[PDB]
């Protein structure tokens, strides 16, 4: 059953089936937000967006759709608004208690075990909900990129191609053809490129509205390991690359 | 019909995914009454219709100075209003007294989203019903922006909330080429902002009493206009 | 059967005794379809869980469900990861707080036994949900020799001498006992970590039937030194050790 | 709308303080009546089976202070920890100030210990009306109070609370004259002994009559078949 | 969420249907037993295993809270371990660290009885799901055995049977004990009725058994200071129980 | 609960 | 001919289950008429079309409003359908619907059977209705050729017990009796008060409140997989009602994803 | 489309369709189970009145506590459930003396009907961020009359939703429909005490259920001098004769 | 709050809270129904329309715009015991219905009862029909008739202007001219609630049907609707 009735109005109970259904509903929360990805490239994390444009009063300059945790993490998320920006202030309170404990960058599995130790125990007592977003996240540190996707269940696995939101499926198809096309790892020149394009035909789902793309990546040599949006002439670039699909 | 079995409280997500108690919370802005922000790099406005519960009685404060630099209107829920309002006045006396600091209207943005945000998933406590929108200017420039009880604040050119406020919307969205190019006339502004709120009236047309005015910018602190003192922009 | 009262959200007795939302918790646990298996050496202990990913594009570095708790004691974990990983890291906190208390390291047994004593906390207080986890920690006890001892989300405590779970526990169980009772011993009695590894993965393919690769397990190994999990080569090496023998 | 003391009702009631109300009305009667220089308070005790130890119990009229008295209806076991709740607040006053505690507030902190309980879900409100009545410190006007388990309280000239309160409250209604309210003392115990027996079927030994009289004077009566012998052959 | 309404509550005809279910949960227990003597206490018990892999000599369905008093269970398992570890700590802190002696198996009931009647009638927390058998010795009300149930309320008896096999092993017990019984003779009478109320295996391996017989000055750990007395709660080992069972 | 959190935040 | 009659519910499963008869056999079913709303909480609302393609139930293009009690017709099955919208306004009316309401439309139709169409919350199994609880469907039978076995003795005795067991409950039924719950009211009235009655059937579910729509999918599936009355499979496709795209409010356009 | 229940209406927690919040929706239908109040502000003073609603009448009328002193220069008449208006009240009275004791100057009116409403304003978070101290919104509206050096004679409409209205007249409680009507009708700025007074008698007694009578209806004002002083049974009936003999013909 | 109550499970929902009529709900007879009394003296052709609605919305009638005069009361008896009337207000040539309904004190089966009477009473006289109304489910104001529906499938009407439209399209006397209005609301039965919004769109539509002065019968209907009233509720300080 995709309901299980009577089991799925309170969190933190198990349905006969061993499911708990309010974590199932969370993901069904994740279906609804804007297609979004992340690519491990062989020294750095390449981040996009389709940041649908909502309307003309919106300064577009100021309004980011990625944010930045640390200064070497990336994170984007798909879902629910309030719990993904409040996740987003928790990562970054964070990364900047272990900081100033040890004196050094927080490096990504531990950021990650956090967060998910974090999130998943919200799915454990019954006067808290679940968080509805699935949260992309990674960057670059003393053992090289790591890419992560927490889902609403707590659960997270390092991937080397991610996506979320409504445009998901097609998005990680040609993800996944992307990585076969590469094995050996690409270069963050080539994954930005490859990252509009697949951004790019995400798009054809919902062509009737106006969009713009973020994109924003960490390499260990290109960018010395700090996350910085793509603006000028490279985001120009991968849009040229892009529009010939 | 099944929505009746999932909107008992903010900690149920519906089959759908959907969380309905917050979107019944976004939609108890629209029985509040219009308010309009329209922002020029040199000065932002805020202009706001005024209800009052009989003729007999004194019309509601649509607008609140938090700092001789930034402000804030609002509409919705009386009680979440005024909550939210003595937060941001607090944090914003925090700010210049324990840091010696303004606070800048995009930290403060968010200082308050964080705090609306907390609602929406504990027991017992319900979404905050009321979307405010605060402007101010400093060292950054003007800034206006529109806090939705679902935890988003967004920088917006300008824009309107509460009922009817699609007339507004859609009349600012059509004269945003124009409005921006201001960028130093006041009255001006003010005027375009007093056309802006005109198309979401379907009766009780402006008046001295029921409009209310606020403008801040690179010369100008915050400042209400109300009374015979807006009688110039009617 | 189908909880009827209060019973379905709450944890407390039916009018049959049984505690429903603990028995949906143990489905909870086969949910992964994950199968692992454990044995016993003369002087070391062996975890085997088999890893399907399955996905192309997840990272398979960064799936397991085997966790390194304290120096001498480690744990493969059957049932969803997020609560996986909140048994872990409880594990390992109680771990060093008894190693500062107590002044010396942590038994698994004890370790177990506090684990399935927190586990009995969820089953009787109504507002704690089971963690619907199966825990198995392994270790070289100092004193009680290489040891498995295994806990649920009931909060029962067993120690075992060869142990499995997962959907296919039954098959798998079922040839560590004809193997027992051919040997009529408790041990493998070999010498070697390494041969008891090869054992161990000679069993589980027995039992399972599907030969697979090095990409498809991940193992665990007690020593009485330390307790270390086995990289993609060393079981590559593994597995042409046992395809040679 | 009643499953809870914190949901109102549509109509603007709050159903749960009204069952309580109802609860106050099983218990049986008691009355108080204000004379122009003392109170009388009544009180129909149950008739007792025949085992019962009448040496010791039952009382129902009981004493707060030197000078206060608390009669009740309702449930008997919170009765019993409310007056022990006002005993103690009196002692309290009369130790940090100086004078005794004044009938008025005495019977304003029971309203208060009475609304405390309503004030969460998770107690179940006193179901007792009591009926407090006496003389302020050394001050000679008579005072009457009566509390509801709502924690509303007021003044009142004669009231009656418990079992079968309309067919006393109908009967003084129409016969306390509070123009010119009894004046000698045995005339309003006479009062109150007529307004018990339109209620009470059986003899006088099922009334209990206890009156009050200024500086810190109260008697508990025992003769009252004497009252009960007149207004039977005048009546 | 100052409170939390209680989770046992009577219903309409008077019972309360949480004890009366926890009852139940006990019922359908293993079988455990206990049968006191002239001149000890014997309390046996089956040891249930998922799979022969389980190694028999962890799975301790009998445990000691004092050196002179055992206990043997049936129903909810880590319920009971979680009774044991606090009736050890109660009876360290309440009475021997006060008095300086052990309770008598009395008191510790009763200790035992408060700390299980409190689930109860608590907001928050469900019955113990277990009767426990507490077989004890005292140097002046002599042996004892007490049944304590799911409600808290004890009884003290001469034989008894909890769980599955309750009543047969129950009504065994009345036809088989006297007054006159020796230990050895309550041992094997526990074994006889044990067999009755066990399926497969039935060996030193799958039994529990533990007596509360004379001092153990062996099992004591030091020598010299007399004045201290030897544990009286000796846990049959399973060679000895083969033996026993072997007649 | 975030309360909580809130308190361990700094 | 045979009418199935969907009591109001625990989930409203009957009446979904019933939604989901009409309109996935839509090419089959017509709208008959609209009986006697006066025990009901009376109703008025629009039309209701199958989602897809199918054509209205209602045929005669007069029709323009839909009320609160009204019986669909199947030709080509002979099978009756009342749908209920709204429940009795009173428990104590239950007596009168069915002597002034249901029993009227018997006699006028001459309705061989009548499938009383119920679901059974959990909690409500005071007096022990629920047996073999993990069984989640049940079909009660009554049959008047036993007329002088059980109803000719017991109109004379008649006992006051809680429970009865007059339905002939099928084995692999999570119940056996019937307690005071409304089929009570209902097999009493039509065996205590028509000619052309002879059968009656009780298809019961075990059921929980949340979105029943699946849970009325599967119970409407056992309702055809048991023998009830000759239907269609009819899984080649289940088409829910336009209605319920509704269901969960009517817009969804906000920013907050 | 089937009809079915709907939840809500239970808890202040629960926003309803369209985002109506119920519970203080009803709270503010307690109010109209009591006694109507009346209050009428001038150039020279405010005027506010009660219907005393004695229940029998063996209840001591004198001893009803529908009009209360917050301060020398403000009072308060109250509707509703009078058990949560002794805790406003109270709340009322510790703040004004709080205030005179922290600053040597008189509560602001408006500062005091600020923090009335923060109290009842707390059944959700408070206004300085105080944690909920109630599970219910207070069934009583009070409106507060006072005078300032700087406002001057003013009303305010105190209600349980946390909100409040400068009201030239008011009318809450019983009958609150026809006495407001009338108010618009009646109301004047050039509406001297002296008829304020009379104005109020005339309302009561139009919407009064019994015969105005000076034991079951009392009367008060603010002025600089005289301050907050309830008027004696004498003065009342005298206004009342007044009244009878002005309006009548 | 920390946790939620075990107890507080949001069931059952499929039976509302309605009052019953009797106390022995397992009683197993025919259970009484409402008797009626209309008053006769009615010379009903004497008004060309009719106007049944609700008490929620007299604010749409200021007595003194239009003299409302009463012409008599219908009367309804329960015995089991219950009584209730109202009166037949009425204006120039036309007659208006005001149910005073209430969920909590009166049971629905009183409004079929009332409603199946006047529409009976009115049949064989054909006024021209009026009916104003409220529905938790409909999203806008919606104004229908016998020949035109505006619902969209998700929306429906109940309650006493429910009954009135149910005998208005099916029973006997079916194929009565009406037109309807509707307008959105919240709450139960006779304690709905209207937003400002929807008040102003009522009484500048419903002013057009009546044939009064725009301007006139809209000042004199919003100082009825905002001074006071069980519609306006707390929406006039609830927000801002």
């Amino acid at each position: 059953t995709s309901i299980g009735t009577g089991y799925d109005l309170s969190n933190s109970v198990f349905s006969p089936d061993g499911r708990n259904f309010q974590v199932e509903y969370a993901v069904k929360a994740v279906e609804n937000g804007t297609t979004s990805i992340g690519i491990k490239c062989n020294d750095g994390v390449v981040f996009a967006v389709e940041k649908l444009i909502t309307s003309k009063l919106l300064v577009p300059q100021k309004n980011v759709k990625i944010q930045v945790v640390d200064r070497h993490i990336g994170c984007v998320y798909s879902g629910l608004i309030p719990d993904g920006r409040h996740l987003v202030n928790r990562g970054r309170e964070e990364a900047a208690s272990f900081k100033k404990l040890y004196k050094t960058p927080i490096p990504i599995p531990a950021f990650a075990d956090r967060l998910g130790q974090y999130v998943q125990a919200h799915t454990l007592y019954n006067s808290v909900r679940p968080f509805g977003v699935s949260t992309i996240f990674g960057g670059v540190d003393k053992n090289g990129a790591h890419l992560y996707m927490l889902e609403p269940s707590g659960s997270y696995w390092g991937y080397k191609g991610a996506a979320t939101g409504k445009g998901r499926q097609s998005a990680k198809a040609e993800l996944e053809k992307l990585v076969d096309h590469h094995p050996e790892g690409l270069s963050a020149r080539e994954a930005v490129k490859q990252a509009a394009k697949i951004i790019y035909l995400a798009h054809e789902d919902n062509k009737e509205k106006d969009f713009e793309l973020e994109i924003s990546w960490c390499s260990l040599s290109e960018t010395n390991g700090l996350h910085k949006f793509v603006k000028g002439d490279l985001l120009q670039e991968a849009i040229d690359f892009a529009q010939k699909e | 019909m099944f929505r009746n079995n999932y909107d008992g409280d903010t900690v149920t997500f519906s089959p759908t995914g959907r969380l309905f108690q917050v979107e019944y919370a976004l939609e108890a802005i629209k029985q509040g009454s219009v308010t309009v922000g329209l922002r020029s790099n040199t000065h932002a406005v805020l202009v706001a219709l005024k209800r009052n519960a009989d003729e007999l009685s004194s019309y509601q404060k649509k607008i609140i100075k938090c700092d001789e630099h930034m402000g804030l209107s609002l509409a919705g829920l009386a009680p979440d209003a005024r909550v939210l309002s003595n937060y941001l006045r607090q944090q914003c006396n925090y700010s210049s007294l324990v840091f010696n600091r303004k606070l800048a209207v995009e930290r403060a943005g968010h200082l308050l989203c964080d705090k609306a945000q907390k609602n929406t998933q504990s027991y017992g406590g319900r979404p905050y019903g009321v979307g405010l929108l605060i402007i101010g200017y400093d060292k950054s420039g003007a800034h206006l922006l529109e806090f939705q009880p679902s935890g988003n604040v967004t920088e917006l050119y300008g824009t309107a909330i509460g009922a009817r406020s699609q007339g507004a919307k859609t009349y600012l969205e059509r004269t945003l080429d124009t409005f921006i190019k201001i960028d130093g006339n006041p009255d001006e502004l003010i005027k375009a902002g007093v056309e802006a709120i005109s198309q979401s009236l379907r009766d009780e047309s402006l008046t001295v009493d029921n409009l209310s005015i606020a403008i801040v910018g690179k010369d100008t602190p915050f400042t209400i206009y109300d009374g015979e003192a807006v009688a110039k922009y009617i | 059967a189908s909880a009827a009262g209060y019973d379905r959200h709450i944890t407390i007795f039916s009018p049959e005794g049984r505690l429903y939302q603990v028995e949906y918790a143990f489905k909870a646990t086969n949910q992964t379809n994950i199968n692992s298996l454990a044995v016993r050496g003369k002087d070391c202990t062996v975890v085997i869980s088999q890893k399907k990913v399955p996905d192309k594009l997840l990272d398979p570095t960064t799936v397991s469900y085997i966790f390194c708790i304290s120096r001498t004691i480690g744990m493969v974990v059957n049932g969803p990861i997020p609560d996986a990983r909140n048994a872990a890291l409880r594990a390992k906190a109680e771990a060093a707080e008894f190693r500062y208390k107590y002044g010396y390291d942590m038994p698994c047994d004890v370790l177990a036994k506090r684990m399935a004593n927190l586990s009995q906390i969820y089953t009787q207080r109504a507002y704690m949900r089971p963690l619907g986890v199966i825990l198995t920690f392994v270790s070289v006890d100092e004193e009680l020799g290489p040891s498995i001892y295994k806990t649920d989300p009931a909060g029962y405590y067993v120690g075992y001498k060869a142990t499995a779970t997962g959907p296919k526990q039954q098959e798998i169980t079922t040839n560590l006992e004809n193997h027992f009772k051919k040997s009529k011993i408790d041990h493998i009695n070999e010498e070697s970590w390494e041969k008891v590894v090869e054992f161990a993965i000679t069993h589980m393919i027995d039992a399972l039937g599907t030969e697979f690769s090095k990409n498809d397990l991940e193992v665990g190994v007690a020593t009485k030194d330390k307790f270390f999990t086995l990289s993609a080569e060393n079981i590559e090496e593994r597995l042409v050790a046992i395809a040679e023998q | 709308y009643d499953r809870a003391l914190s949901i109102f009702s549509p109509d603007g009631h709050i159903f749960q303080v009204e069952y309580a109300l109802e609860a106050v009305k099983r218990g049986t009667c008691a009355v108080g009546v204000k004379g122009k220089n003392c109170v009388v308070l009544g009180c129909e005790r149950r008739s007792t089976l025949k085992l019962q130890d009448t040496r010791i119990t039952p009382s129902k009229v009981s004493k707060i202070d030197s000078h206060v008295v608390l009669s009740f209806s309702g449930l008997n076991a919170d009765s019993r920890i409310l007056i022990e709740k006002a005993r103690v607040e009196a002692q309290s006053h009369r130790l940090t100030l100086e004078d005794p505690v004044t009938v008025e507030y005495l019977t304003r902190y029971v309203a208060g210990v009475q609304q405390r309980y309503t004030q969460s879900g998770g107690v179940r409100p006193f179901g007792v009306s009591t009926l407090i009545a006496g003389f302020d410190p050394r001050d000679d006007e008579p005072k009457l109070y009566q509390t509801e388990p709502s924690g509303i309280y007021s003044s009142w000239s004669a009231q009656t609370i418990g079992r079968n309160s309309k067919t006393v409250r109908e009967f003084l209604e129409k016969n306390y004259d509070r123009k010119e309210p009894p004046a000698t003392v045995e005339e309003c115990v006479k009062l109150t002994v007529r307004s018990l027996l339109e209620v009470v079927q059986t003899g006088a030994k099922n009334i209990e009559i206890t009156v009050v009289k200024p500086d810190s004077d109260i008697v508990a009566l025992s003769s009252e078949e004497i009252n009960q012998y007149v207004t039977q052959i005048e009546q | 969420d100052r409170y939390s309404f209680s989770l046992t509550t009577f219903s309409p005809s008077g019972k309360l249907g949480q004890i009366d279910y926890a009852l139940t949960a006990v019922k359908q227990g293993v079988t455990s037993l206990g049968i006191k003597a002239t001149n000890g206490v014997v309390i046996a018990t089956e040891k249930k295993s998922s799979s022969p892999l389980a190694m028999s000599e962890t799975l301790s369905k009998v445990s000691l809270l004092t050196p002179d008093i055992g206990a043997v269970y049936s129903g909810m398992g880590p319920d009971y371990r979680v009774l044991v570890d606090k009736s050890r700590k109660v009876a360290h802190t309440s009475y021997k660290r006060i008095y300086g002696e052990y309770p008598p198996t009395k008191l510790l009931v009763s200790e035992v009885a408060k700390i299980m009647q409190e689930a109860t009638q608590s907001g928050g927390v469900r019955p113990f799901g277990v009767s426990l058998l507490i077989a004890g010795h005292d140097e002046f009300n002599g042996f004892s055995l007490y049944q304590v149930d799911p409600s808290g309320s004890y009884f003290p008896w001469k034989a008894t049977a909890i769980g599955k096999g309750s009543v047969a092993a129950k009504t065994f017990l009345e036809k088989r004990w006297n007054d006159e019984l020796e230990l050895e003779d309550a041992i094997h009478i526990a074994l006889l009725t044990l067999k009755e109320s066990v399926e497969g295996e039935f060996n030193g391996d799958t039994i529990e058994l533990a007596i509360i017989g004379d001092e153990n000055p062996d099992l004591l750990g030091y020598t010299g200071i007399p004045t201290d007395k030897g544990p009286r709660f000796r846990k049959l080992t399973s060679q000895e129980i083969n033996d026993r069972l072997e007649a | 609960m975030q309360a909580i959190a809130d308190s361990f935040s700094v | 001919s045979c009418l199935v009659l969907p009591l109001v519910s625990v989930g409203n499963i009957p009446q979904l289950s019933i939604d989901w008869l009409l309109n996935s056999q839509a090419n089959e079913w017509e709208y008959l008429e609209a009986l006697d709303s006066k025990y009901l909480v009376e109703f008025v609302g629009p039309l209701d079309r199958p989602e897809d393609g199918s054509d209205s139930l209602y045929k005669d293009a007069d029709m323009k409003y839909s009320s609160a009690l009204e019986v669909f017709y199947n030709k080509k099955r002979g099978l009756f359908a009342i749908q209920q919208r709204t429940p009795l306004v009173s428990v104590n009316y239950l007596n009168n619907f069915i002597v002034e309401i249901i029993l009227p439309f018997l006699s006028k139709y001459n309705i061989s059977e009548i499938c009383i169409w119920d679901s059974l919350y959990a909690m409500e199994d005071e007096n022990g209705v629920i047996v073999r609880p993990q069984e989640v469907y049940s079909l009660g039978e009554f049959y008047f050729d036993d007329e002088a076995e059980l109803l000719s003795n017991l109109h004379l005795n008649d006992q006051e017990s809680m429970v009865n067991n007059w339905l002939h409950f099928t084995p692999t039924s999570f119940q056996d009796k019937i307690s005071v719950d409304q089929p009570i009211f209902k097999i009493l009235f039509q065996i205590l008060n028509p000619k052309a009655l002879r059968s009656i059937k009780y298809c019961s579910c075990l059921a929980n409140e949340g979105d029943n729509s699946l849970d009325s999918q599967q119970f409407l599936q056992w309702i055809i997989s048991q023998k009830v009355i000759k239907n269609a499979p009819p899984i080649v496709k289940f088409v829910r009602p336009i209605s319920w795209q509704g269901a969960y409010g009517m817009a969804d356009a906000r920013d907050k994803f | 489309m089937f009809l079915t229940r709907s939840e809500y209406d239970r808890g202040v927690s629960t926003f309803s369709p369209e985002g109506r919040l119920f519970q203080v929706e009803y709270s503010l239908e307690a109010i109209k189970l009591g006694s109507t109040a009346i209050g009428i502000a001038t150039k020279e003073g405010v005027v506010l009145g009660v219907e005393k609603r004695a229940t029998s009448p063996l209840l001591e009328s004198d001893s009803i506590e529908k009009i209360v002193e917050i301060d020398r220069h403000i009072g308060c008449a109250m509707s509703g459930l009078t058990a949560d208006a002794r805790s406003m009240i109270e709340h009322a009275r510790t703040a004004a003396v709080t205030h005179n004791l922290y600053y040597d100057e008189d509560i602001n009116v408006e500062s005091l009907t600020q923090s009335v409403c923060d109290l009842a304003l707390r059944f959700g978070e408070g206004a300085s961020g105080e944690e909920r101290l109630m599970s219910r919104p207070f069934g009583v509206a009070l409106l507060i009359a006072g005078h300032d050096a700087d406002d001057g004679y003013q009303l305010f409409h105190a209600e349980p939703s946390g909100t409040f209205y400068r009201y030239n007249a008011k009318a809450i409680g019983s009958g609150s429909e026809g006495a407001q009507a009338e108010l618009l009708n009646e109301w004047h700025s050039s509406l001297t005490l002296k008829e304020a007074e009379l104005l109020v008698l005339k309302i009561l007694k139009q919407v009064m259920e019994e015969k105005l009578d000076e034991n079951n209806a009392q009367l008060s004002c603010i002025t600089k001098q005289d301050g907050f002083k309830i008027y004696d049974n004498e003065k009342t009936a005298e206004l009342i004769k007044e009244l009878k003999e002005k309006e009548a013909a | 709050m920390l946790f939620k109550q075990w107890n507080d499970l949001p069931e059952p929902k499929h039976l509302l809270d309605l009052p019953e009529i009797s106390k022995n709900l397992q009683s197993l007879e025919v259970c009484p129904v409402p008797k009626v009394e209309f008053p006769q003296d009615l010379d009903v052709p004497q008004y060309s329309t009719a106007v049944i609605t609700t008490k929620i919305m007299n604010p749409l009638f200021p007595k003194n715009l239009l003299q409302l005069t009463s012409i008599g009361e219908i009367k309804t008896t329960l015995t089991v015991v219950y009584g209730f009337s109202f009166p037949i207000y009425s204006f120039g040539k036309t007659l208006l219905f005001s149910m005073e309904e209430n969920f909590i004190s009166i049971s629905p089966i009183f409004g079929n009862m009332i409603s199946r009477s006047i529409i009976s009473q009115l049949a064989q006289f054909s006024p021209d029909i009026i009916v104003i109304g409220t529905s938790d489910k409909i999203a806008s104001m919606k104004v229908m008739t016998e020949n035109e529906c505006t619902l969209q499938p998700p929306e429906f009407i109940t309650g006493f202007i429910g009954s009135v439209l149910t005998q208005l399209i099916v029973g006997p006397s079916k194929g009565l001219k009406f037109k309807c209005l509707v307008a959105p609301s919240e709450g139960p039965n006779g304690f709905e609630k209207l937003s400002l919004s929807d008040m102003g769109s009522l009484v500048d539509l419903c002013g057009q049907w009546l044939g009064f002065e725009p301007s006139r019968y809209s000042e004199e209907c919003y100082r009825l609707w905002r001074c006071d009233s069980a519609a306006i509720g707390a929406q006039s300080g609830l927000y801002i």
